[PDB]
Parts: C-alpha cells; sequence; structure tokens
RNA sequence: UACGGCCGCAAGGUUAAAACUCAAAUGAAUUGACGGGGGCCCGCACAAGCGGUGGAGCAUGUGGUUUAAUUCGAUGCAACGCGAAGAACCUUACCUGGUCUUGACAUCCACGGAAGUUUUCAGAGAUGAGAAUGUGCCUUCGGGAACCGUGAGACAGGUGCUGCAUGGCUGUCGUCAGCUCGUGUUGUGAAAUGUUGGGUUAAGUCCCGCAACGAGCGCAACCCUUAUCCUUUGUUGCCAGCGGUCCGGCCGGGAACUCAAAGGAGACUGCCAGUGAUAAACUGGAGGAAGGUGGGGAUGACGUCAAGUCAUCAUGGCCCUUACGACCAGGGCUACACACGUGCUACAAUGGCGCAUACAAAGAGAAGCGACCUCGCGAGAGCAAGCGGACCUCAUAAAGUGCGUCGUAGUCCGGAUUGGAGUCUGCAACUCGACUCCAUGAAGUCGGAAUCGCUAGUAAUCGUGGAUCAGAAUGCCACGGUG
RNA sequence: GCCCGGAUAGCUCAGUCGGUAGAGCAGGGGAUUGAAAAUCCCCGUGUCCUUGGUUCGAUUCCGAGUCCGGGCACCA
C-alpha cells in the first residue's frame, strides 16, 4: 500500500459526500449504522438494476435516499412495483418515513462503480480479463472524458500467481485535487481467489 | 536534588544510597525503583530529571524525615500518658519490649552512673 | 491474578461452604488452604487459616469476589 | 551542508546590552532557566565590587584576555591516515570559545555555589588560575606547538 | 597428461592416447548489479555546535534462564514504550483440575413445552435434583410464530499449519526523481534512441541543443492548516464611546475592538537592478503582514525486500471432530541466577524549600464532568447546583518574578527500598492495582569504548489535554510558555 | 627393580622465606556486524595429585604412595 484514496482525499472539494445529513454522538451511533443497513439492502434486490451511486439525505426523521442507475425503469417497477417496495422497505429499518428518488445515470460507461461492477461480471462470466478490461471498458473514452486507468488484481486465468494489470488511456492526474476522478472498486468472486478491479476515471480537470 | 526534601544522596547505587532517606530500608527503597524503571546499579547522578524526580513521585506515599518521627513520638505518647506499664517503661528509660532491664541494657537505659 | 480462564480454589474449603450455606450458618469451619480465593456464595462467611501457628477469622464481603483468601491472612511477626 | 546563511542575532544583556555578554548568559544559561543565568552570572559579574572596588565592566573581557586562544587543531582523513593540521581561530568563535571555558570549568570548581564559584573564576582567569587558563597553553601546546603539520 | 619412441648431464622437451565424465565448454556484444574505478551531484550523511544514550535507581519491551504455563506473533537498517490507544476476573488465546459431547455459536426435523419471575438443596463453580408463579395471540379449533426441552444426524466449532497457496491491509529504498509508452529512426539481433549533452532547479523543473516528435505514472498546482486585511452575523463571545453601578461589562446600551466562522483580496520571479548568449535561472532590491514551491501538514511513481500480518477480517490446500470443539475455578502472560534496546527521575545553588504571585493553547463530559459547602493531616467521603456545552464542570497552568533562606558536605540534593496504617475503583485487588498520610532515605558527586536526535519558535526545557479505560502511563497522540 | 624430575584453572603452563595463586588459550556476558569471525569492554566455581607428619596454620616443609617423564638394569 502506498496510495490515498482518490475520492476521500477529495471529499471536501469537488467531491459531495454520498451521505449529508446533522446528528450527534446520541444518535449518529446509530445513524449512520442504519444508512449501512438500507443501502447494503438496496443493492441486494437491485444488482442488476445497474446502480452507481445512493446518497442519502436526512432532514428531520425523514431520509430521502436518492438511486442513482443507469438503468431507471428497471429500479421504477411495474408504475409502482420497485418504488413500493423499497419505499417501504425503509421502515423498521430506519423507524421513520423514508421516501425514495431515483437519479438517471448519464452515460453509464462513464461512472466509475458501473464500468467497475462490470467488468467483474464479465470475468464471471468466463471472459478473457484482458479482452473486456481494455476494450469492454475502453468505451469510457469514446464517450468523452479524457483519461480512464483501469485495475485488474491477480490470480487472473489459470494460475496461482496472483498479479495486477495496467492499461490506461488519456490522463489520471491523481496527484491533483482540483483533478476530481471517478474512483470505484469491484470485486468477483470466482472458482479461485477474489480477482478485483478499480476504476480511475478522469472527467475533465477542475 | 534531595527528592524527599535535605540530603543529596550523590555517588552510590541507587536503592543503596536511597535508603539514605530517614523512612525507607533495604527493602522499600528497592520495591519502589521497579515500578519506577530506575535500575540499583545507576547511580543518583547517572538518571536524569525523568529518572531522579520520578522517584520522587512514589515516595510520597510513606512518611518520612521530621513529621514522620513526631508523629510517631506522639502516637508513643498517645499509649505512653496511659498508665500503661509500657509507657510507665518508656518514660523511664526502661526496655518495654521484654529484656532483662535487671542487668545488662546500657544502650537501653544510658550511660553508667557508678 | 494467574488463572486466566478458570479461577481456581482449594476444593477442601470448596465441599464446606456449599454444605454451611446448605444448613444455613454456623461457626467457622477450619483452613489450612489460602492459596484458594473468597468465592462469592461465602459472602459473610467464616473461614480460618493456618498462618503457621494458627487459624484466623474470615467473613465475606460483597466486594470479597475473586480476591485471594491467603490476602486476609498475616504471616510473620512484626512490630 | 552547504547551506550558507548569517549569524543568529543575539538579544543583548538584560542591562548593558551586549551581545558579547549576551551569547555569554546563554553559553552559561541551562535547562532554559534562562532567568536563572541571568541572577546567577550577573550577580558575579558585579560582586566584583567586593573583589575590587570601581566601575566593573572591561574586567570581564581584561579577564577573558587570558582565556583567548588564537590556534586550534583539526585532524583531517588524509594521507590515508589522519592528519591535525593546526590552524588560528577567527574572532567569531575565539570570545565565544573562551567563554565556554570559563564556565565548562567553572562548574567543577566545587565552592560555595555556581554564582560564586563563577566570580571567583573570573578573576583567575585574568590571573591566570584553574582549567579555564590552563587549556589555552594546554591547547596550544599542539598548535603553533607542532607546525610540523600546520 | 599416461604409455612407447626420440632428444637431454639434469631440469625436462618433442611426438601423443584411452578409461571414465558432463550438456555443455567457448566467442563478441546488450541490459543491469557491483567495484576497497573515474567524473558530477544532493540528505543533520559528515564537518560546526546544543542536548543526550553508554554508568546510576526506577519504568518497558526483548533474548536468555525458569516455569505446570510463563499464550501466539514482531527479529539488520524496515525487531524491542511493536500487533496491545491500556494483562487482577474478564481480556485470553497458555497451564492445572472438574465437566459437557448436534454441542457455547447457525439452520433443517420429531415430539413436546408460553417467554417470563421468585426460587430450595448438592457442589469452587461449571451444573444437576425439586416448589411454586406463568398461558400472549393468528383460533378456519388440523395447525401454528417468536422462544425452551430433549432425540438423530448433515454438521456447527478451530486465536490449528502453511504470509514460499492468496485477497485485503503495512513497513522500505524515499518525497528519492525517478519509471515508462506510441510513433519514427538505428543494429542480424538482445537493445538503443526518447530519457544522453550544456546551463538550471527542491525536482525527467525549466531553457537551448539534439534523429527524434509527442504522450502517460510521477514532480509542481487543486485539499487542509498557519501568516495580513475586507464583507457579513453578534449568543454563552466583545466593551471604544455615553450612561447606571448590589465595581464584576455586573446593568442599559453599543456592532466599534478581541474573537468566533462562512465567503472574499493578497505572492506571480509580478515590478527594479546586475550576472547569464538581449533564454531558463541566479544574486541582491522595492513594495508588503507575508518572498522566490511563504511555514507545516496531507499527498508515496515503476517496482525491490517470496519483508510483515492465515492473530482483526477474508480465503486455496492441509489438517482435528464422544475432540488441537466448548463451559467453570484457580493459576500463568508481572516469573529469575544475566544480558540488549527505548524511556522517566537524578546526581543539585542556571538548585531545592517556604511564603507571594503573572502570563497560554488545544481539549473531554447523561452508569458523564462534577460546583459550592461540610468532614478528614491528606488520598478521598457526605450533601447536592450547573452543563448535555464560546453558558457549567474536569481546570483555580509550569517555567517565571519578589523576598528570605540554605552555602558545596552526599547536603537544605536525589529519590530507590522497606516498614506502619490507610483510601477508591470493582464479586473480588494475596498472587498482581492507583493513590494518601507517617517513618525509612540507597545507589548516584554528570558516566570508557562507542553511539543518537536536532538547521528556528528548531534543539533545550516547562507545564496542559486526550484515546484505551470500572480502576494500573514516566508509553502514544496532541497543545501552548520560555528559547 | 634402581636413581632424578613433574603432578597448580577445561587445555598447556608460570608461581610461593609457610597464613588469602596467576598468565596465553578455551569458556562465559556485553559490544560492534546484515550475520559470522577478527577486534573492543567485563568476567576464575582451583578442595594446588594421594596419605601420613612438623605446625597455631601446609599447594608450599618432612616420610611414604600412585601416576607420568628422563636415565639404567651391565660381566654371565
Amino acid at each position: 500500500g502506498q496510495k490515498v484514496h482518490p475520492n476521500g482525499i477529495r471529499l471536501g472539494i469537488v467531491k459531495p459526500w454520498n451521505s449529508t445529513w446533522f446528528a450527534n454522538t446520541k444518535e449518529f451511533a446509530d445513524n449512520l449504522d442504519s444508512d449501512f443497513k438500507v443501502r447494503q439492502y438496496l443493492t441486494k434486490e437491485l444488482a442488476k438494476a445497474s446502480v452507481s451511486r445512493i446518497v442519502i439525505e436526512r432532514p428531520a426523521k425523514s431520509i430521502r435516499v436518492t438511486i442513482h442507475t443507469a438503468r431507471p425503469g428497471i429500479v421504477i417497477g411495474k408504475k409502482g412495483e420497485d418504488v413500493e417496495k423499497l419505499r417501504k422497505v425503509v421502515a423498521d429499518i430506519a423507524g421513520v418515513p423514508a421516501q425514495i428518488n431515483i437519479a438517471e445515470v448519464r452515460k453509464p460507461e462513464l461512472d466509475a462503480k458501473l464500468v467497475a461492477d462490470s467488468i467483474t461480471s464479465q470475468l464471471e462470466r468466463r471472459v478473457m480479463f484482458r479482452r473486456a478490461m481494455k476494450r469492454a471498458v475502453q468505451n469510457a473514452m469514446r464517450l468523452g472524458a479524457k483519461g480512464i486507468k483501469v485495475e485488474v488484481s491477480g490470480r487472473l486465468g489459470g494460475a496461482e500467481i496472483a498479479r495486477t494489470e495496467w492499461y490506461r488511456e488519456g490522463r489520471v492526474p491523481l496527484h491533483t485535487l482540483r483533478a476530481d476522478i471517478d474512483y470505484n472498486t469491484s470485486e468477483a468472486h470466482t472458482t479461485y481467489g477474489v480477482i478485483g478491479v478499480k476504476v480511475w476515471i478522469f472527467k475533465g480537470e477542475i | 536534588a534531595r527528592i524527599a526534601g535535605i540530603n543529596i544522596p550523590d555517588h552510590k547505587h541507587a536503592v543503596i544510597a536511597l535508603t539514605s532517606i530517614y523512612g525507607v530500608g533495604k527493602t522499600r527503597s528497592k520495591a519502589i525503583l521497579a515500578a519506577a524503571g530506575i535500575a540499583e546499579d545507576v547511580k543518583i547522578s547517572e538518571l536524569s530529571e525523568g529518572q531522579i524526580d520520578t522517584l520522587r513521585d512514589e515516595v510520597a506515599k510513606f512518611v518520612v524525615e521530621g513529621d514522620l518521627r513526631r508523629e510517631i513520638s506522639m502516637s508513643i505518647k498517645r499509649l505512653m500518658d496511659l498508665g500503661c506499664y509500657r509507657g510507665l517503661r518508656h518514660r523511664r528509660g526502661l526496655p518495654v519490649r521484654g529484656q532483662r532491664t535487671k542487668t545488662n541494657a546500657r544502650t537501653r537505659k544510658g550511660p553508667r552512673k557508678p | 491474578r494467574s488463572l486466566k480462564k478458570g479461577p481456581f480454589i482449594d476444593l477442601h474449603l470448596l465441599k464446606k461452604v456449599e454444605k454451611a450455606v446448605e444448613s444455613g450458618d454456623k461457626k467457622p469451619l477450619r483452613t489450612w488452604s489460602r492459596r484458594s480465593t473468597i468465592f462469592p456464595n461465602m459472602i459473610g462467611l467464616t473461614i480460618a487459616v493456618h498462618n503457621g501457628r494458627q487459624h484466623v477469622p474470615v467473613f465475606v464481603t460483597d466486594e470479597m469476589v475473586g480476591h485471594k483468601l491467603g490476602e486476609f491472612a498475616p504471616t510473620r511477626t512484626y512490630r | 551542508r552547504r547551506r550558507v546563511i548569517g549569524q543568529r542575532k543575539i538579544l543583548p544583556d538584560p542591562k548593558f546590552g551586549s551581545e558579547l555578554l549576551a551569547k555569554f548568559v546563554n553559553i552559561l544559561m541551562v535547562d532554559g532557566k534562562k532567568s536563572t543565568a541571568e541572577s546567577i552570572v550577573y550577580s558575579a559579574l558585579e560582586t566584583l565590587a567586593q573583589r575590587s572596588g570601581k566601575s566593573e565592566l572591561e574586567a570581564f573581557e581584561v579577564a577573558l584576555e587570558n582565556v583567548r586562544p588564537t590556534v586550534e587543531v583539526k585532524s583531517r582523513r588524509v594521507g590515508g591516515s589522519t592528519y591535525q593540521v593546526p590552524v588560528e581561530v577567527r574572532p567569531v568563535r575565539r570570545n565565544a570559545l573562551a567563554m565556554r571555558w570559563i564556565v565548562e570549568a567553572a562548574r567543577k570548581r566545587g565552592d560555595k555555589s555556581m554564582a560564586l564559584r563563577l566570580a571567583n573564576e573570573l578573576s583567575d582567569a585574568a590571573e591566570n588560575k584553574g582549567t579555564a587558563v590552563k587549556k589555552r597553553e594546554d591547547v596550544h601546546r599542539m598548535a603553533e606547538a607542532n607546525k610540523a603539520f600546520a
């Protein structure tokens, strides 16, 4: 290890918090807790929903929760299916009137999360890492953007000797706070080991 | 410099020179260094502020010097004021423990009065 | 303060305290094993300790839970 | 290493206001208890009255005169072995150095107290006495006394 | 080389095999590593100084040695106040003994039984053998759900072994300036060039050059924080003016000022001069509160050490399963007959001691921080307000300065040790705790060989707070004073 | 068998007019080293071969013994 989180390092500027709200030592303890339960669950029943981030606003006993996804319709439900379920599931989980507003992801090829959850899913589909890692991710360069650094952990392909891979385009100056980058992880528990992946998309400068 | 005030034991092993204090003994001055880390083979000089002075910390637990003696002289009198045999003998410089005051008791009684 | 898992106590006194409470209370029970520990149930009971010459009274207190019985019984003479 | 700036401008004495006496109190100072240093030297510095009886001011400099060297050694890792090539000493350290010998040797004097154990040394300085004055020749016996390498 | 021949005075020469043995031996050239090779550089590396460690007593860890156990790990710089920001039980993983074998922890099934509370005895306890108290609801009166019992088994369980099976995470060269790619060109090729050279910078920073032209990871800059001023708001913060004083910004009042804290201006070699090829840059200078990445953080390239961690967690394989699973009690991790590293306090008048007294910062706090007041010599206890916080509390800094003293002795130094008796935590502090009082008052009179840190608010020293935490801090993290 | 000598630290040795004995090495504890050495610092638990005697007192002095070592055992 020898790298600072390209996201948290910027959590101050050019990067909003995926959970903005106030709280005091009292409830704060169980507060961030519920947020985890709800957030962890919203993925379980919406994995293939192609969900990106998941913000969580909190005014007063009424969390908002915004499920950003490239596939909104599927996260919507049969004109009330999905929404109702989730919006209701947030019952005792937070013991408060929790809403839920979906956000459409523009260009699902420039968002880290997706580009990460995807490549990993392809790997689980018995596919050559190099191919997808390169091409199936190279797209982020065709819909725009200036630079995208990918990274696949070890154990790739039949081999006991874990190895990391490079492959990067444009420029990803993660040494610039005013740079703003879309970083996110993604695992892939396969027949053996847990081939990981890290997406570094440089979406413009300042 | 004097820890419990006055008397600066210098140029001697710790514990050994620690007993210098009119209150600790071969064992006590020893039992303190343990929880102080300070070894015995180290001369007070060899020490430092965070070595010699530290000793002055766990020393305020026991009673020493002047008042220790006074507190005793008085305590003694407390039981000695009472018309008990001990006191009656304590105010005459006679053995109150159990010796033969009938003879051999120089250091006890005092000098010879022929 | 040296058993980690398994606060041991000399069985000798064990069977007694448990017997005393059985019939309520009574006079102290002779004991030579100090190395044990002031058991909780022994709370407010009577125990003795052969400190070499004779025994010594022992009246357990709330606090007396995992402390060594011997602790309450001196040994050598002094002053 | 290669750094090259200037000297640290020191604050003058708490009275006479003199850098020469300034770094003097500092060299004498201990445990940052600068206060004591002043109250320990500033006294003995004036206690000279009882030791003389006049405007005790130049006495200090005059006393240091007998403790001002002008030659020191300096081993050099050359010629396979280690040279010694002795060289003089610029003024910047002349006055300074001396002050050390005057104090670093006035402590082992073993007199009444540092306050006075120091005073006497000054009188012994100009009158040649103590290791303070000794160190001079005991040092000169190398430089100027072994120019064979100088 | 042997044997045979020939030559020789003799050294020995000349001619010249085999057995057996290996899968290579070898030549030049390339990349790099290294050199007790050379050139040029930077870093508290050295030199210059300031203070240390090495001796001493005590703390802490480690190797030993021991132990029933002294649980496992960490071992050149990268191991040792390290995983432990906190070992009396617990923790715990270790030892001893008692005890439990679908099991303490998960589900499935069978049949039962509310869960629950008070409970008696046998026991160290783990537990077992009994007395009650207990009946909530889905009621389609089969069945049920949470939970409990016990029977069977698939299993559950492993801080067990491999960190040379791994993920994740970390230290290190090193904040070092380095590491590469595309294309083009060069050699038969490994490979080179670029990226070398000349200046220059903290820097593969920049400027020229140049068979290379460009590009990426880096360095720089974005982030925080500290250094000036401005806009804005004015409680618990502030008091310049005016006023009223139960003299305290206490009370009107006042948004000025300190401060708070959201947003702004400012520093760029921008401007002046000289050097440099009239370039990069350097050297000074002006203006400013602040210069030449302002000070400090944060940020750690490509990879190396099969470096560390299966013991936080996860996990391939291997193991154990009426037991390297699991419960209780006590004991152990604090043992010693030595050593090595990191610390605290000294060895003293740049000081102690009495009295007096002035100055700061950043912080914690509902099983909490705890006032005032009362008791006690004191630790602390009783009673009980305030604050869940610029309102209150822990907290009413130390150095320091005034006076006085003691006068260089082992002391008026320094406190180790021990005894006497006490407090507070907690079932409980023998083992093995923190602290108070009284008495005891040692070694130590500045420490060889050798060695460490430190370039400015630095080293040096002086206090203040916090994490862990019921209660064992001289350790760690952090703050400010003097300097 | 005879005469002369030795027996002292684990090894090889030095030493004493009679009272408490050492060196080189090995050994051990520190150090320095990445680790070994080499080097640096600090460390002797010797019933002075046995057994008799002199003596207040024996490694030392006297007698003897074992062991080792040197020499000798010849005419026949």
